[PDB]
This record gives structure tokens, C-alpha cells and sequence, in this order.
């Protein structure tokens, strides 16, 4: 398969790696990074357990929007760090672990 | 001629299939279409649409067709009218579309008459392409997977629907 | 003139299932037959537009739409299966309740 | 236009369909590649060919 | 209907299919007329409007 | 080449040929059960299944790994609707 | 490879937050350990949370949505305009799901499958906005519309539910037909299904008296199956059918996402394109022809939905009348309407769901209440008057610009039949206030105040149609902005 | 902007009485494809059929009637004053609005109905 | 009594009031509620738009867009 990363829209910020692999990706989460993966997994959890109070299945409601939270906050997480790295986003703290590193 | 035969078993089929009093009738006359249809598929040079327009029009959504109808019991006086009333507005409509789309290709693909000369010897044969020949089957399967892949797993939801739809609006369990 | 053969075989199965609906009004079972064949129709012409032009595009929108020709089946006939549950006839005239 | 011939090699019309894409790439006025453009539909469909190979046959059935 | 019946109905179809041969041999047996129609109705609209375009 | 076709369309006319002898000689001396339309909506969604494997089969040598696991999502939304299937009863003729 | 499907992650998303949602329901609602539990609010709430995060994950990923685009696009094309387009659709169908819980728990619909086959809707309409190619159009468009007739009769035991669901399915299966034989005749006159491949080939001769008529006739038949898609006359009459016999969740659903999914479909299959004026006739026709059937019939009802129903056939014609004058001022002003009416839509479905509860059917069955409830009966007042076009409030732009575009494109018989619409409109919406605050009947209707949710949507969507004049810069500034992503 | 035609004020009136006979023809035929069948008349098939060539037949002589009196009344307005205007064919739609709709309709105040309706869409025009 | 309860009335209010409840009358019944009647509407509406969009080369030498016209709102004064 050929594949082309090219975007459509030019990157605004330096290009730190232009297809960062998905191990340096994860490897790149930031604080903030991690702040919206748990926001977004804690309110997933959250409703889980509210809506299934009434059925009675609090607990097993409560596992499945925590699953869809943790996918939704690690591609949120994910989304944030690649497009940083890829220049797409501010990211003045990849550039600085580029020029120094 | 041989289209000109497969033609008017169509033709003659898909009346029956609109015109016959039993339903049962009009299914069974559609596997005769298909049938043909597939005939002329095999035409074409397209064997594994041949072959799945058998496998499923005919072995799968036609049985459907015949299985839902049949356990029906369809009384005639439920779904009977007499169309001779239907002539003139038929005639009309049926006119219109024949004059304006049977000949639609005419003034873009206009038709080589044939001469009465042997225009068979200009046949140029280019051997580089017959080295190593492609089935269709193998054409249709170099695509489907890799550079469509988003329009076949679209597909695969269509399906999805249809078989939650199917239980949610007819499962009686007991 | 193999191409406007092949059109026109297709074009008649297409004006079938047009006359199926016109001509049906109180059969709406034959009414759905009759979408079917519109929908073989298209099918055949995209394989024959695609052997005309050389171009594999048609062949893969032929089995896609056969996909949807099966879901499509599929749910129709479950509409139909419950509508007849419910009133326990096919008749059209105990489906127009809804109107004005 | 796609390039995908349905045996497995380039489509017949695939190189007049790309001069023409490459002609309207950079040419501002359509009418600029019109030679391109019907020589394109040409190969799709034969038209002028069959009309000229039409109008010998009728030729030599006039004078028949 | 009856076997016959529908083999009566083929063969009128079959008849009907040759018809429509005869019609499309027809309708290209007249090109060239129409393609000097339509140039010279072109030909009238250039001039015309050449004409009005003038004034 | 579609050339092998003729010699069974030749074998169709012969079989229908003797069974019209073999039928001919003698001549001389109200209840819906859901299940069924269940059991052919099944069907219809597996043949489709066996049809998109078709080409998939005899293609694996050229599509490699891309193409396995586009089948393999195919095959997963597939199979969730099938489970969907197995826990709502539709398998079950009792 | 991975970094590819960036392009992707809000529909990898959602499909897997459904499928997920599908199992729970399907191993918990089956449980004998748990009694059965009904569990369609349990799986709403998740399936809210689920399109809330798809539309953060597009929202944030602005950029990255058009990363790839070589490699993806024989498949769609993301830009400017489907960006915004898809954020409107997710927040129509958040808004639809939380106006449902009502409906979910007083009535017991019990069926959690509702909200997967919502979702899985969402998901073709999604895919519907970015196609570009008539291949993934047609297959885009045919899931949603699968899903629709399934939901369309989902109360599989009522009459009016059963024929919905049946003069949905054929209709709409004979309008889909129609369009992908336009699709095939396209294809076989132009050997190319791409958006882009389409615009080179036709661009420069549109109507050059050596006119291929197989372009013609295919861009008719798919126009026909738009025009059906859109509910304009004379391919109109399933929808008010369809309107009233759906349940009314799925009634408010159907009112609001799948238009704004098609025109997006329109704008970039015709505009992006390019034949003659034919097409632009054909829309205008429909217009005019919208909305002097829309308005009389809506002048003949006397029930509530089928009124809603008839109402939202006169407006597409007034929004049509945008596309059919070809600028990007009628682009923009396309766009606008669209926003305005989906928002008064929801407006007034989140009253007749509150008023549901009580079963109201006819207008006559709102006889005093603006006594039994007056806050509710000045609500509902402001978006009647919205939808009459009365200034100040947000229905006013759409006539508006009708009436703009017809003195511009030159066109008075459209002034005189904008005219004659609007008045008769007035008076067959003015006739619902009439009932709430005039009548004095001999018996009265006692309605159940409505949920939380419904009352927050209905006082957010009533500040936004009596103050989106004072502040109307955001919207006319991004409607600008899709307006011309279309072409550059 | 008009200069296309050869005209010809006996050949104007047949051609639109042709024309008129055939919208009738087709709009008789819609009319009667649309409605159902009285009871007493759906095991038969020859009556249904009869009723609707009635209804095409009868459709065709009225459009066909509006279609030549209109004509006719607008060029010999037009002709015998010899002054080209909208007011020519407006009296033209009025007497055949007016004439034929009231001789079916058998009304005065529908003759001058359509009469008026029909001289406000040729004014429009 | 002949003026403002009279001919003003009636070429006013009350005679606008009455023909546009009839009109709502009419095209209220045209939703007749039978599938049959919307599919030929479809169908209707198809074959107008292609003979009117494609088949009006050589129909003008026959006809006229005033005559056109004419014939449909004269249709509104049958039976």
C-alpha cells in the first residue's frame, strides 16, 4: 500500500516529526495530555454510573462508558500529541526536546 | 440474435412478473430475469457476476421472496383490479420514456454498421497483455480490500442494519 | 451495435419495473418486485458501462449495490410482515389511514 | 478516468483522460483543452470513428 | 398462462427486438443529415446575432 | 475466456431433454411463523459474507496485510451483528 | 500507517462507541439476573456522551482532519465546509437524543436498538457530508435511509407506525433507484464517478448544442432523487404521511439532520459541477411549487404534526430559492436558513414532545393554555412568530433574503408568490396563538410540565430566536466562510 | 429576442387548438388514471377503460377549445385594431376563459372567474 | 351595504377567505393517504421534468409558452 501523510492545509508551527510513529506519539503525552484523558474517562465513569442506577446495573453501565471513555481520551491525548508533533498545533515544548535533543 | 433472444425472454419475463394474478407466480417468474440476466452477464465476459447475481438474486433474496409470499396465502380478491383502464396513461408514459431513453446512447455511441466486408482482419493483437490474463474474479478482489476499502466497510454497516432491523421488528420470542 | 443492445435490455427492465408500478395500485407486494427490477437495471448497466469503457469502477459500485439490494429486500419484507400482522390483510385500503 | 482496466493493466482511455487533466490543470480557459477533452470522449466512445466508417458504407451502397 | 402462450409472447418479443434493430440501423444511417442541420442552424443563430451585434 | 460456458449450455438442453422423456413416457401406457423469514435474512447475510470472500480468497497473495485486516473489520461488524443474533434468540427453533 | 486514520478518528470513534453500546444493551437487557431492565435511557445518556465526544474529537481536530488527503481521496474529502456541516449534524443529534427521555420512560419504549440505529444514521450522514464520489454518496445516503425506515417503524404494533414504515420503505426505495440510475448514466456518458473528474469533464460546455444527452438525463434522475431527499413538491407527499405516523422523537429527527446531510450532498455535486441553467430551473420550479402547496396544505390542518410537516415543506422552497440564483450570497443565505430552521424545529418538537406526554393531537387540544400555563403558551407564541418571519425574531432572515435575491435575480412572480405564502403562513400560525389565548373552551387540557432537559433546550433555543439579530456576526461570518470552501 | 417563427394567424389558431386537444388528452388521461373505480364496475374490465377514452376525449375538445378561441380572439384583436400589446390576448383569455369554462361550467359567475384569471396570466405574460 | 359590506367584502376578505379555504380543501384531498397515488406523483413529476427540460426542441413550433400557461390555470375550473 503507498501512503502519503501530505496534508491539505501546510502545518503552521515546525515539524517536529512530519509521521511520528505510534509508540513516540504515546511517548510524547504531556501533562495536559493526561488531564484530558482522565476529564474525559472521570466523566464517561460519571454518567455511566448515574444512567444505570434506574435499570439497576450501576456497576456494568459504570464499565461501559469507562470504556468508551478511555477510548475517546486516549484518542483525544493522541490527537493532541501527534498534531503537535506534526506541527498542526503550538507546540513549543516539542521543539525544544527537537533543538536540544 | 442471441441478444435479441435473451432480450425477449426478459421482456416477456418481467410481464409476467408484473402482470401474473399470484405473487408466487411473479417470484418465480423473476428467477427467470435473473436467469437471463445472468445469461448475459456470461456475455459480457463478467463469469463471477454471473455466477453471484445466481447466488444471490436468485439463492438468497428470491427464497426470501418466496418464502414470505408463500406463507401469505395471498386471496385473489385482496390484490386483483382489472388494468385495461391502464392502457392509454401506460401507452402514454411507456412512450415517452422508450423515445426519449431506449435510444439515449444513439447521438453519443453511434452504433458501426456492418459492411460487407471482412472488417475482422483490421483486429490489431497486442500479446503483452496476454502473457499472464486476470479473471475478473481476480480484478474486482485487487480493489475491493485496499483502495475502496472505506465503501466496502459502509457495506458491511448497511448489512449490520438490516439484520438489527430484522429482530427488532419482527422477533416474537418464546 | 452491441452496446445500444445491451442498453436497451436494460432499459427494458427498467420501464418493467416502472410499468409494474403503474400498474399495481392494489398489489403492493408486486410494487416492491417492481423496484427490484429497477434496481437490477442499474446494476446491469453499470457492468456494461464498465466493459464498454475499459474501467473497473463500474464493476465495484455492482456489488455494492447489490449489497444494498439485499438490506433493502431484507427490511422491506420485514415492514411488509409487520404491517400484515397488524391488520391481518395485505388490501391497500387498510393501509390510508394516514392522509390529508 | 480511474486507470483500472478491467484486465488487470492500464484502462484503454486512461492516457487521453490524464493529457486532458494536465491540460486543465494550468489552462485558465476551458476552451483551451478542447482538443484533449474530445479526444478523450472519442476514445470512450467511438463517435467519429464509427460515423466516418458509417458514411463509407453508405457511400459504397449508394453507388451499389 | 399457458407454455404456448408464453412461447407466442417470446416470439412477438423477438420480432420486436429485430424491429428495434431496423430502427437503430435507421437512426444511424442519418447522421451526417442531422450534423448538417444542426451546422446550418448554428450557422443562421452566428449570423443573426453577428447582425444584431452590430447595431 | 468464456469458451468452456458452451459445452454447458449444450449439457443443460440434453438434461432437460431426458428428463422430459423420463417424465413424458408414462403418459403413454394460513399460518406465518416469523422463524423462516428469520432463517432467510440470516442467509441472505451470510451468502453475501461467502461473496465478498471470493475475490478476498483468491486475492490474498496481492493485498498482504492490508487487505487481511480490512476483511477482518468486514468479518468483526459482521460478527457483532451475528452475536446480536445469538443473544435476541433467532437461533433458537424451540 | 496509523497516523493516516487521523483522518478518521471521529468516525472510528462513534462506530465504536456504537458497537460497544449495541453489546451492553443486547447482555443486560437479556439478563434474568437484572429482571429485564428496560435500558433505552441508560444506552441515551451513553450515546449522548458518545456524540458529545465525536464532536470534540472533530472540533479540536480541525487541521489533522484533512491530513492524508492524497491517500484518502478517492474515498471523501474533508474541508472547511464538511467541517462545520458535521458539527452542526452532531448537535442536532445530541439535542434529538436528550429530548428523548421523556418519551423513553413515561411511554416505556423500551428498545435500547433505537438509539444504535440513531447513531448508526449519524454515522451515514457523517460519511454522507464528506462523500465525493457518487459511489460513496449513494452508499452514504442508503444507510441513513435504512435506518430511517427502520425507526420509522418502531412502534411495530400501531397502524399508523406500520404504514409509515411501509410508504417510507417503497417510496423511498423507488427514489433511490431513480438516483443511482442517474448515478449509472453519469458513468457511462463520462467514464468517471469522482466530484473532481465530473467537474473537469463537464466544465466549459454545459448545454453546446452537441449536447450529451445521457449527462442530461443523469443529472435529472439524481436531481429527482435530491429534490425527494429534500421534500419538495411534486416528490413531497411521503413526507407529511411519514411525519405524523413516525413516533415523535423520530419525527423530530427526521425534520432536522437528514436535510442538512443532502444539502451538503447538493451543494457539493451541483455547485462544485457545472451544466446549464437547467438544474437552477429545476430548483426554482420546486421552490415556487413548495411553497404554494406547503402553505395551503398547512392552511388545511388541524393537527399538529401534519401542520409541522407542511410548514417544513414551505420552508424548503423558501431555502431552495437560495440555491437556484447561483451566488455565493445565495450559497450563504442557504446556509443561514438551514441553521434558522433547524433550531426552530427543535423548538417547537421540544414543546409538542413536553405536550405529548398528555397525548395532544390536534391544534384545538392547546385551548387555554396560555392559563394552565402561561410561560410554556409565550414560548411556544415566539416560535410561531419566528416561523410567520415577524421581525426581530430569527425566522425574519429567510424571508429576507427570499425577498433580496427575487428583486436582485430579477424575478416579481417570485416576489408575488413570496408574498402570498407569507401571509397565508401568518395566518395559519397566528391561528395557534388565537387557540392558546382567545378561545374560552367548555373543556380543557391539564398538560404535565415537561423534563429538565426539554426545558433548558427550549430556553436556550427561545433566548437564541428573540436576541440572534442583536448578535448575528458569528453565524453570517462562518456561513460566509463555507460559502466560498466550496470553491477555493 | 422573439425573432424566430413564421407565424401565420390561421396556422396560430390550429396549431394551438392541436396543442390544447392534446394537453386535454393527457390531463384527461392523469384525471382518470387517478381516481378508483365505482363499485359495480371492478370485475369488468371494459367499462373502466371506456369511462377513461370518455374522459380524454372530453378533456381534449374543452383544452382544445380554450386553445383555439384564444388565439383566434387575441390575432383578430390585434389584427383589427393593429396595435401589439398585452391587452391584445388579455380580452382573448377573458372570452375563451369566460365562453367555454361557463358553457361547462354552467355559471356566470364561474365564466367571469375565469375569465378574470385568465386575463391576469395573459397580462402576466 | 353595497360598498364596504358589499363588493369591497367580497372582492376582500370575505370572498379571499372563502376561495383560499377551498384551495386548502383541494390540495388537502390530493393527500389522499393511498401509496399508489404518491408513487404516481413521483412518477408524474420525472416524465414532466424530462419532456419539459428535453422535450422542447421541436414542441415550440407547435406551441406557445402563453398557451402553456393558460391551459393549467384553466384546469382549475373543472368539474
Amino acid at each position: 500500500m503507498n501512503t502519503d501523510i501530505t496534508a491539505l492545509e501546510k502545518a503552521q508551527y515546525p515539524v517536529v516529526d512530519r509521521n511520528p510513529a505510534f509508540t513516540k506519539v504515546v511517548g510524547n503525552f504531556s501533562t495536559l495530555d493526561y488531564l484530558r484523558f482522565s476529564t474525559i474517562t472521570g466523566i464517561s465513569v460519571t454518567v455511566g454510573y448515574l444512567s444505570g442506577i434506574k435499570p439497576g446495573i450501576k456497576g456494568p453501565s459504570m464499565v461501559t462508558g469507562g470504556l468508551i471513555g478511555l477510548m475517546g481520551g486516549f484518542m483525544y491525548a493522541y490527537q493532541n500529541s501527534a498534531g503537535r508533533l506534526m506541527g498542526f498545533f503550538p507546540n513549543d515544548g516539542e521543539v525544544a526536546s527537537y533543538q536540544k535533543r | 440474435m442471441i441478444l435479441s433472444v435473451l432480450s425477449s425472454l426478459a421482456l416477456v419475463s418481467g410481464l409476467m412478473v408484473v402482470r401474473a394474478k399470484n405473487p408466487v407466480h411473479s417470484v418465480l417468474f423473476f428467477i427467470l430475469v435473473f436467469c437471463d440476466t445472468s445469461g448475459l452477464l456470461l456475455l459480457l465476459g463478467l463469469d463471477f457476476f454471473a455466477m453471484i447475481f445466481l447466488v444471490v438474486y436468485i439463492g438468497a433474496i428470491a427464497v426470501l421472496f418466496l418464502f414470505v409470499v408463500m406463507m401469505f396465502h395471498i386471496q385473489i380478491a385482496e390484490i386483483h383490479e382489472e388494468v385495461l383502464r391502464y392502457l392509454p396513461v401506460s401507452g402514454i408514459i411507456g412512450l415517452i420514456f422508450w423515445w426519449e431513453m431506449f435510444f439515449i446512447l444513439d447521438n453519443e455511441s453511434i452504433p458501426l454498421l456492418p459492411t460487407q466486408r471482412n472488417t475482422t482482419s483490421l483486429r490489431y493483437t497486442v500479446y503483452a497483455g496476454k502473457v499472464r490474463s486476470w479473471t475478473n474474479l481476480e480484478t474486482l478482489g485487487n480493489l475491493l480490500y485496499t483502495y475502496y476499502f472505506v465503501w466496502f466497510l459502509v457495506s458491511s454497516l448497511i448489512l449490520l442494519v438490516a439484520m438489527i432491523g430484522a429482530i427488532v421488528l419482527t422477533m416474537h420470542r418464546t | 451495435m452491441d452496446l445500444i443492445k445491451y442498453f436497451t435490455f436494460s432499459m427494458i427492465i427498467f420501464i418493467l419495473g416502472i410499468w409494474g408500478i403503474l400498474l399495481n395500485r392494489r398489489n403492493i407486494l408486486i410494487m416492491l418486485m417492481s423496484i427490484e427490477l429497477m434496481l437490477l437495471a442499474v446494476n446491469l448497466n453499470f457492468l456494461v458501462f464498465s466493459v464498454s469503457l475499459d474501467d473497473m469502477m463500474g464493476q465495484v459500485f455492482a456489488l455494492l449495490v447489490l449489497t444494498v439490494a439485499a438490506a433493502e429486500s431484507a427490511i422491506g419484507l420485514a415492514i411488509f410482515v409487520i404491517t400484515f400482522r397488524v391488520r391481518g390483510t395485505i388490501a391497500v385500503e387498510f393501509i390510508n389511514s394516514i392522509q390529508g | 478516468a480511474s486507470g483500472w482496466g478491467i484486465t488487470g493493466n492500464k484502462g484503454r482511455c486512461y492516457d487521453f483522460w490524464m493529457d486532458f487533466s494536465e491540460c486543465m490543470s494550468h489552462c485558465r480557459e476551458p476552451k483551451d483543452c478542447t482538443l484533449l477533452r474530445e479526444d478523450y470522449l472519442e476514445c470512450l466512445h467511438h463517435s467519429k470513428e464509427f460515423q466516418r466508417r458509417n458514411r463509407i458504407y453508405k457511400e459504397e451502397q449508394r453507388k451499389l | 398462462v399457458k407454455v404456448l402462450t408464453y412461447f407466442g409472447m417470446t416470439l412477438a418479443a423477438f420480432a420486436f427486438w429485430q424491429s428495434m434493430d431496423k430502427v437503430h440501423v435507421w437512426i444511424a444511417l442519418h447522421q451526417d443529415e442531422k450534423q448538417e442541420r444542426m451546422e446550418k442552424e448554428a450557422e443562421v443563430r452566428r449570423v443573426r446575432a453577428e447582425l444584431l451585434r452590430k447595431a | 475466456m468464456m469458451l468452456e460456458f458452451a459445452p454447458i449450455f449444450i449439457y443443460l438442453v440434453i438434461s432437460l431433454l431426458v428428463s422430459l422423456i423420463l417424465l413424458g413416457v408414462p403418459f403413454l401406457f394460513s399460518r406465518f411463523d416469523i422463524r423462516f423469514y428469520l432463517v432467510s435474512i440470516l442467509f441472505l447475510i451470510f451468502d453475501l459474507e461467502v461473496t465478498f470472500f471470493f475475490p478476498w480468497a483468491v486475492s490474498l497473495n496481492k493485498i498482504d496485510l492490508f487487505g487481511f485486516w480490512s476483511m477482518m473489520a468486514f468479518l468483526f461488524i459482521l460478527t457483532i451483528g451475528f452475536l446480536y443474533e445469538w443473544k435476541r434468540g433467532a437461533l433458537d427453533w424451540e | 500507517m496509523f497516523n493516516l486514520f487521523l483522518a478518521v478518528f471521529p468516525e472510528i470513534f462513534i462506530i465504536n462507541a456504537t458497537f460497544i453500546l449495541l453489546i451492553h444493551g443486547v447482555v443486560f437487557s437479556t439478563s434474568k439476573k437484572y429482571d429485564y431492565p428496560p435500558l433505552a435511557s441508560n444506552v441515551g445518556w451513553l450515546g449522548l456522551l458518545s456524540v458529545l465526544i465525536t464532536l470534540l474529537l472533530l472540533a479540536a481536530g480541525a487541521p489533522l482532519l484533512t491530513i492524508a488527503h492524497l491517500f484518502w481521496n478517492n474515498l471523501f474529502r474533508r474541508d472547511n465546509f464538511t467541517y462545520f456541516c458535521q458539527i452542526f449534524l452532531l448537535l442536532s443529534t445530541a439535542g434529538t437524543i436528550s429530548m428523548c427521555f421523556d418519551f423513553f420512560d413515561q411511554e416505556r419504549f423500551d428498545a435500547f436498538e433505537f438509539i444504535v440505529l440513531i447513531l448508526l444514521s449519524t454515522c451515514g450522514m457523517l460519511f454522507m457530508i464528506s462523500a465525493y464520489d457518487l459511489i460513496a454518496m449513494y452508499l452514504a445516503i442508503e444507510l441513513q435511509s435504512l435506518c430511517f425506515y427502520v425507526i420509522a417503524a418502531s412502534k411495530r404494533k400501531s397502524e399508523f407506525s406500520t404504514e409509515a414504515g411501509l410508504k417510507y420503505l417503497i417510496l423511498g426505495a423507488f427514489s433511490s433507484g431513480i438516483l443511482l440510475f442517474g448515478c449509472s448514466m453519469i458513468y457511462g456518458s463520462t467514464g468517471a464517478t469522482h466530484f473532481d473528474q465530473l467537474a473537469k469533464i463537464l466544465t466549459g460546455y454545459e448545454i453546446t448544442g452537441a449536447r450529451s444527452s445521457g449527462i442530461f438525463m443523469g443529472i435529472l434522475f439524481i436531481a429527482v432523487g435530491f429534490l425527494f431527499k429534500i421534500t419538495a413538491v411534486p416528490f413531497h407527499m411521503w413526507a407529511p404521511d411519514i411525519y405524523e405516523g413516525s413516533p415523535t422523537p423520530v419525527t423530530a429527527f427526521l425534520s432536522i439532520a437528514p436535510k442538512i446531510s443532502i444539502f451538503a450532498n447538493i451543494l457539493r455535486v451541483f455547485i462544485y459541477g457545472s451544466y446549464g441553467a437547467t438544474l437552477q430551473q429545476i430548483f426554482f420550479f420546486c421552490s415556487i411549487a413548495s411553497m404554494i402547496l406547503g402553505a395551503l396544505a398547512a392552511m388545511a390542518q388541524t393537527k399538529v404534526k401534519r401542520l409541522l410537516a407542511y410548514s417544513s415543506i414551505g420552508h424548503v422552497g423558501y431555502i431552495c430559492i437560495g440555491f437556484s440564483c447561483g451566488t455565493i450570497e445565495g450559497i450563504q443565505s442557504l446556509l443561514i436558513g438551514i441553521f434558522i430552521y433547524a433550531l426552530m424545529t427543535m423548538d417547537a418538537f421540544a414543546i409538542v414532545l413536553a405536550l405529548r406526554q398528555t397525548r395532544v393531537k390536534y391544534i384545538a387540544d392547546l385551548g387555554a393554555l396560555a392559563k394552565t400555563n402561561p410561560i410554556l403558551a409565550i414560548t411556544f407564541s415566539i416560535t410561531m412568530f419566528s416561523y410567520a418571519g415577524i421581525p426581530p425574531l430569527a425566522g425574519f432572515c429567510s424571508k429576507f433574503y427570499l425577498f433580496f435575491a427575487a428583486l436582485g435575480c430579477g424575478a416579481y412572480f417570485l416576489a408575488l408568490v413570496g408574498v402570498v405564502t407569507s401571509v397565508i403562513g401568518c395566518f395559519y400560525y397566528i391561528r395557534l396563538v388565537k387557540r392558546m389565548f382567545f378561545d374560552t373552551p367548555r373543556t380543557w387540557i391539564l398538560y404535565e410540565p415537561m423534563d429538565r432537559n426539554k426545558s433548558l433546550l427550549l430556553a436556550m433555543t427561545s433566548f437564541f430566536i428573540t436576541l440572534f439579530l442583536l448578535y448575528p456576526s458569528p453565524l453570517f461570518s462562518v456561513t460566509h466562510q463555507m460559502a466560498l470552501s466550496l470553491y477555493l | 429576442r422573439y425573432l424566430e417563427e413564421e407565424d401565420g394567424p390561421l396556422m396560430k389558431t390550429i396549431k394551438g387548438s392541436i396543442t390544447g386537444f392534446g394537453a386535454g388528452t393527457i390531463y384527461g388521461t392523469i384525471l382518470a388514471t387517478w381516481k378508483d373505480v365505482p363499485r359495480v364496475e371492478r370485475n369488468v374490465a371494459l367499462p373502466g377503460l371506456i369511462r377513461t377514452l370518455k374522459m380524454m376525449g372530453t378533456h381534449g375538445l374543452t383544452f382544445a377549445a380554450i386553445g383555439g378561441v384564444y388565439i383566434g380572439v387575441e390575432q383578430l384583436v390585434q389584427n383589427f385594431r393593429s396595435k401589439r400589446d398585452f391587452y391584445n390576448g388579455a380580452i382573448g383569455g377573458f372570452v375563451a376563459g369566460a365562453s367555454v369554462l361557463g358553457y361547462r361550467a354552467r355559471s356566470i359567475p364561474t365564466a367571469i372567474a375565469a375569465g378574470a384569471t385568465l386575463a391576469v396570466t395573459s397580462a402576466l405574460i | 351595504e353595497a360598498l364596504d359590506k358589499g363588493a369591497i367584502e367580497i372582492l376582500g376578505p370575505y370572498g379571499i377567505s372563502y376561495t383560499f379555504r377551498r384551495l386548502a380543501e383541494r390540495i388537502s384531498q390530493l393527500q389522499s393517504g393511498f401509496v399508489y397515488h404518491y408513487a404516481f406523483a413521483m412518477l408524474l413529476g420525472l416524465t414532466l421534468f424530462v419532456t419539459f427540460f428535453c422535450m422542447w426542441d421541436s414542441l415550440s413550433s407547435w406551441v406557445d409558452n402563453r398557451l402553456s400557461f393558460i391551459l393549467i390555470v384553466s384546469s382549475f375550473y373543472t368539474k
